[PDB]
């Protein structure tokens, strides 16, 4: 019960492992959600 | 995350850029003024015009645009008319003294102490920018501080920003209908200098144009603005892919890479259909058979030659409206089929298709009239020969006994600069004889 | 059904955060582009003078 | 509206959810 | 147990897998906001195969998108059927390749595919024991095909015991809808002849003219084409999610349908299908549904299939129904065209039975062959590639940015002997 | 019973302990102004561990914030919890340090000093038995990295018996704050591993990347960032002050991660840390709780940690979860991933458990693993001291108060010695 055992009856758990990314490999994007939801108003300009 | 900016440069540069932003801007919905319209509220929404404008965080809307010219006439004008209130006022450097169609004196006499401030706002404007995917331009060639200031523009953009993909929509002078006496010679030189930096250029001849739209509108007495609104539409044709939603999707980096055979050869023609004005457009039904046919027929190629007299090897389309890929094989596959109309040996398709749903908008008080399907077309063919044979004649009769050659010597331009532009251009002139050539 | 209580609560706190700083903007921001429409009339009524 | 683009027009038409197992249940017992 | 994992690319790739998890919820009876409300018990059993279990019971799949172009995904995320995926796994580039396969395989696939590369080992990881992939791709794309291909590899060294799938459209010269598609093609198909377990190839040309023949429909859509895909799909792996006569997972096709290690390409197609008002006047009989699915026009790829013979066929017949009638049906057909049928491999057939139909039919199969027509498509990719290549057409960018022209001289080469060797075996004798 | 006691100083570090009784107030339900509305009683059982006992019932933190300018500890004052604090634990002088470690610890520190330690001798030999010390300063700092240098060394002269602690932040090279980092950075190092059993470092540039990417929270503020590093606090002293399966006090946690007297850096991390949108779809599981506890990026610290091995490992859980798992996936952790755990030491990861879970979930994690990683943060910060001292720029400001330039030589030279040390046991093997 400390390993793999073969029975459907009784499932194995995951052993996970680490993955190879760096700090900073780029990625971004869809930014729909967000938590502050930048301030945007409407307020009307002058005639000049 | 996707924008372009717009580098203009020329008369004819600005009041085309006037005409293709009122149809943006329209497309968008937008008024002039800059303030979204109270009555619409949009509220919380991205794109539409992030891929043409830059949000203010609150506000106005400023075109991700830059105008540069030579003569303050056209500038004075667009910033005292009703699109005042849109524009950055500082992005509109205008100089004080005229080129006066002098190519030489637009490439080393009053360009170099204005061209630092043009860098300096496109590098402003593109740092902000965060997806930068490449630039369009728009220049003249039968005006020497156009040819001048493009020139330097695309030389030092070449050194600038890199493998960027950037697009040239140049004009170059009809077979007969001539505006100056001193066009041919900014031609060539303008050839000689954008070979071998523009990627992307399509011929837009004044004459064919005059001759489509008294063809088809059926209205005799045109001006320069109709053109300019043809011209206009031809862009948002040819952009629409990238900021509205379809099944098929085409950007503006997906056409350097599919209509270029050669690393040489990079100049291609457009045509535009249907062209109905209002007055008879419902008569026929609004036949996509029929649109696609007339887009390829010879009439209304926007640039005078003949397809018939030059192979096809590149033809890249986009459809827009209710098209749908049933019409598309169905009018492709006769088109094919077709023999008045062949295709190069080693070309087995020049076929790029992309789909797209929004329908043209149509703007009042103009000639375009509302319809539900368009075509348009980007074909390179070895038909685009023909242009650069005239101009060559047109060239070598005057050089014959130095017409002219006092003011542009005296310019600062050495002698012989005339002499290499006419070695590339013979050299160009041999490219497309050997590439057409079946095996 | 009390696993909900706690998590709910929390980020009714956080959110009054969110909601206090926004807030706080929004006026300021309309005192932004308020003085703007103050000081362009006084350039446009001394033009007359 | 862009509906007419968007969704399929593919048609094909209960008590259609037993396995074909379930045909073994009850069948209550029965000189010189 | 036995669960796998979805990973799709480009946008063909997304808006095919976009159908197939429409047609794959609404099979299981999953709401868009993820809540059962399914009618009987069988239909949560095994549940598992497909989805995620997560607090409050609402079922996410276990999808992975990929693109190098965002406006695709962004669409997709707002459609209907969009908020089950995971914002997780949705990882994506800016630029995009441009359809250029060089671009989209070594210049920015190599810089996006690492993140890709984690996520999907963590799902895959994650789930129970991984049984295999599937990875529906658009060859005639470049931005998507290179990363596509490029994928393949990378999972195939690292799970060198699991089986994957290749669901790939190609693009019939006929149905032209890219200048570069012969490059793009032939420099996948290079790639994935060496590494893919399975592949099976969907012709679009093939799939509107059924669309037009059969159906009768006034006019095709995307989502007419979509639907038809995704209805093959669900047949591919029907079986391995319900109670059934005959239990048939991904192995046991793979063997049966694979007579030689370097031959893993087959075609498909999805019968019945009938016209709105031939929806009643037909009977759904066995005889016809055999007689349907064996008739050429059925088939998704261009290429006629009787120029030639089979080497192995399969079916899978979903739903409850005969089972002498599928023998005898089967012996009958293998018999009445004997020349058809390749004559060194006897019983040259496979029956699959499942018990639960569709949601709106009784009586449907899948089929799936592995023939020697499918050498049109190869040939005619050859010769486009070969009469474009020997005057070095389009050849500058490719070259311009690492890729060498040896590599295009090697993957030609390989390409013709694959070609000669699928062939060979057509005049092969006992 | 073995309580603690604050001893924290300097504007960054004033932040951290302003915001870190904060997240504590609410552990056992103490109102702002010290009124107690607490429910379960646990909440009250072990409230010495941090609090003393005054009449009318309000509750007080033995604290004692230091710093040698007014302007940031009257910050806290006005603000919500500052009045917790005892107006006559607070000593701060009158003058400023200016980033000058020679003004932090020679000339103004030492006479100030004086008073500050009196209190220090003042509320420590109240308690019953003293158990420790837990400090938080700046190493980036001049005013306050020269008395928590300082403060520091002559706490350790009184009580060698004592169990020493520091939390730091330290400055990447990349996002640089201070111009002057490099000096007092390098130069306090030398003095902090003298007397110090225990040091952490949590890295400013690190964090970001917790909150761009983790939280997806557009506009990260100081308010935001210091709450990550508050629960960091109670990662580690959690289990001491709740009953559990396994308490495990500071001490013993000495006992099982310092394998020698001159190695006591680590990185910590917190799990787990989701944005709010995404917060429906996962589904709470230990074992998804330590993939991501695990995670590359979920340590708060620069160096990265793929890079090395570790030489041991900390878990302490917390919440009602089974014993076994922990074991049985802890055990996972050191055999699939062979190759950066250490070999001449088997069984390199220890756990711990605690019943009373962080407020608002069910299950949460505290990372601490003494890395041999953590050399790169050194190695950039002595190439840049050495890059800044050949030609003696900025050597006036600190020779001119008595330090002489023999001393910046001898902390170099014990910097790099640890630098080459650290990485004997990286190559060693059995
Ligand atoms: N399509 C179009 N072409 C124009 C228009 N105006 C001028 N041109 C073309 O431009 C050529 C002359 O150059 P312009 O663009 O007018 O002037 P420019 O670009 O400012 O350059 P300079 O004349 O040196 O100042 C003429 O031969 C015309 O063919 C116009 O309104 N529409
Ligand atoms: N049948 C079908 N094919 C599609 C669909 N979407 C895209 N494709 C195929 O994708 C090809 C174009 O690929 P492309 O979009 O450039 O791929 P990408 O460059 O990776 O994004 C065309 O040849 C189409 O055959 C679809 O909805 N149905
Ligand atoms: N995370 C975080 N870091 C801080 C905060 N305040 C200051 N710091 C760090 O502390 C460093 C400056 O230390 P300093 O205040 O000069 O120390 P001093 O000598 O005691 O004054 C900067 O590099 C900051 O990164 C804060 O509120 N949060
Ligand atoms: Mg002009």
């Amino acid at each position: 019960a400390i390993g793999t055992q073969y029975d459907s009856r009784k499932q194995t758990l995951p052993m996970f492992s680490f993955g190879k990314s760096t700090r900073e490999s780029k990625r971004g994007t869809f930014k729909d959600m967000m938590s502050t939801q930048e301030v945007r108003i409407r307020i009307s300009m002058p005639k000049f | 995350m996707r924008e372009v900016i717009s580098i203009h440069v020329g008369q004819g540069g600005i009041q085309v850029g006037n005409a293709c932003w009122e149809l943006f801007c329209l497309e968008h919905g937008i008024q002039p003024d800059g303030q979204m319209p109270s009555d619409k509220t949009i509220g919380g929404g991205d794109d539409a015009f992030n891929t043409f404008f830059s949000e203010t965080g609150a506000g106005k809307h400023v075109p991700r645009a830059v105008f540069l010219d030579l003569e303050p006439t056209v500038i004075d004008e667009v910033r005292t008319g009703t699109y005042r209130q849109l524009f950055h006022p500082e992005q509109l450097i205008s100089g004080k003294e005229d080129a006066a169609n002098n190519f030489a004196r637009g490439h080393y006499t009053i360009g170099k102490e204005i061209v630092d401030l043009c860098l300096d706002r496109i590098r402003k404007l593109a740092d902000n920018c965060t997806g930068l995917q490449g630039f369009l331009v728009f220049n003249s060639v039968g005006g020497g501080t156009g040819s001048g200031l493009g020139s330097l523009l695309l030389e030092r953009l070449s050194v600038d920003y890199g493998k960027k993909s950037k697009l040239g929509f140049t004009i170059y002078p009809s077979p007969q209908v001539s505006t100056a006496v001193v066009e041919p010679y900014n031609s060539i030189l303008s050839t000689h200098s954008l070979l071998e930096h523009t990627d992307v250029a399509v011929m837009l001849d004044n004459e064919a144009i005059y001759d489509i739209c008294r063809r088809n509108l059926d209205i005799e007495r045109p001006t320069y603005t109709n053109l300019n609104r043809l011209i206009a539409q031809v862009i948002s044709s040819l952009t629409a892919s990238l900021r509205f939603d379809g099944a098929l999707n085409v950007d503006i980096t997906e056409f350097q890479t599919n209509l270029v055979p050669y690393p040489r050869i990079h100049f291609m023609l457009s045509s535009y259909a249907p062209i109905i004005s209002a007055e008879k457009a419902y008569h026929e039904q609004l036949s996509v058979a029929e649109i696609t046919n007339s887009a390829f027929e010879p009439a209304n190629m926007m640039a005078k030659c003949d397809p018939r007299h030059g192979k096809y090897m590149a033809c890249s389309m986009m459809y827009r409206g209710d098209v749908v890929p049933k019409d598309v094989n169905a009018s492709i596959a006769t088109i094919k089929t077709k023999r008045t109309i062949q295709f190069v040996d080693w070309c087995p398709t020049g076929f790029k298709v992309g789909i797209n749903y929004q329908p043209p908008t149509v703007v009042p008080g103009g000639d375009l009239a509302k319809v539900m399907r368009a075509v348009c077309m980007i074909s390179n063919s070895t038909a685009i020969a023909e242009v650069f044979s005239r101009l060559d004649h047109k060239f070598d009769l005057m050089y014959a006994k130095r017409a002219f050659v006092h003011w542009y010597v005296g310019e600062g331009m050495e002698e012989g600069e005339f002499s290499e532009a006419r070695e590339d251009l013979a050299a160009l002139e041999k490219d497309y004889e050997e590439v057409g050539i079946e095996t | 059904r009390l696993i909900n209580e706690e998590a709910e609560k929390q980020w009714q706190r956080q959110n009054a955060i969110w909601q206090k700083e926004r807030e706080a903007k929004i006026k300021l921001m309309h005192e932004v582009y308020d003085s703007r429409k103050t000081d362009i009339e006084l350039k446009q009524t001394l033009v007359q003078v | 509206d862009m509906s007419y683009l968007y969704r399929s027009h593919f048609n094909l038409e209960p008590v259609q959810h037993y396995v074909s197992n379930y045909k073994q249940n009850y069948e209550p017992k029965a000189n010189d | 147990m036995r669960e796998i994992v979805h990973i799709q690319g480009g946008q063909c790739g997304n808006q095919i897998g976009a159908k197939f998890w429409e047609v794959i919820s609404d099979e299981h009876g999953i709401d868009p906001t993820g809540t059962y409300h399914g009618d009987s018990d069988l239909q949560l059993e095994r549940i598992n195969v497909y989805y995620n279990e997560a607090t409050g019971g609402r079922y996410v799949p276990r999808a992975i998108l990929m693109d190098l172009e965002p406006g695709t995904m962004d669409s997709v995320r707002a459609g209907p059927f969009g908020q089950l995926f995971r914002p997780d796994n949705f990882v994506f580039g800016q630029t995009g390749a441009g359809n250029n396969w060089a671009k989209g395989h070594y210049t920015e696939g190599a810089e996006l595919i690492d993140s890709v590369l984690d996520v999907v080992r963590k799902e895959a990881e994650g789930c129970d024991c991984l049984q295999g992939f599937q990875i529906t791709h658009s060859l005639g794309g470049g931005t998507g095909s290179g990363m596509g291909t490029l994928l393949i590899s990378k999972v195939r060294e690292e799970y060198p015991d699991r089986i994957m799938e290749t669901f790939s459209v190609v693009p019939s010269p006929k149905v032209s809808d890219t200048v570069v598609e012969p490059y793009n093609a032939t420099l996948s198909v290079h790639q994935l002849v060496e590494n893919a377990d399975e592949c099976m190839v969907i012709d679009n040309e093939a799939l509107y003219d059924i669309c037009f023949r059969t159906l009768k429909l006034t006019t095709p859509t995307y989502g007419d084409l979509n639907h038809l895909v995704s209805a093959a799909m669900s047949g591919v792996t029907c079986c391995l999610r319900f109670p059934g006569q005959l239990n048939s997972d991904l192995r046991k096709l793979a063997v049966n349908l694979i007579p030689f290690p370097r031959l893993h390409f087959f075609m498909i197609g999805f019968a019945p299908l009938t016209s709105r008002g031939s929806q009643q006047y037909r009977a759904l009989t066995v005889p016809e549904l055999t007689q349907q699915m064996f008739d050429a026009k059925n088939m998704m790829c261009a290429a006629d299939p009787r120029h030639g013979r089979y080497l192995t066929a399969s079916a899978l017949f979903r739903g409850r129904m005969s089972t002498k009638e599928v023998d005898e049906q089967m012996l009958n057909v293998q018999n009445k065209n004997s020349s058809y049928f390749v004559e060194w491999i006897p019983n040259n057939i496979k029956s699959s039975i499942c018990d639960i139909p569709p949601k709106g039919l009784k009586m449907a199969v899948t089929f799936v062959g592995n023939s020697t027509a499918i050498q049109e498509m190869f040939k005619r990719v050859a010769e486009q590639f070969t009469a474009m290549f020997r005057r070095k057409a389009f050849l500058h960018w490719y070259t311009g940015e690492g890729m060498d022209e040896m590599e295009f001289t090697e993957a030609e080469s390989n390409m013709n002997d694959l070609v000669s060797e699928y062939q060979q075996y057509q005049d092969a004798t006992a």
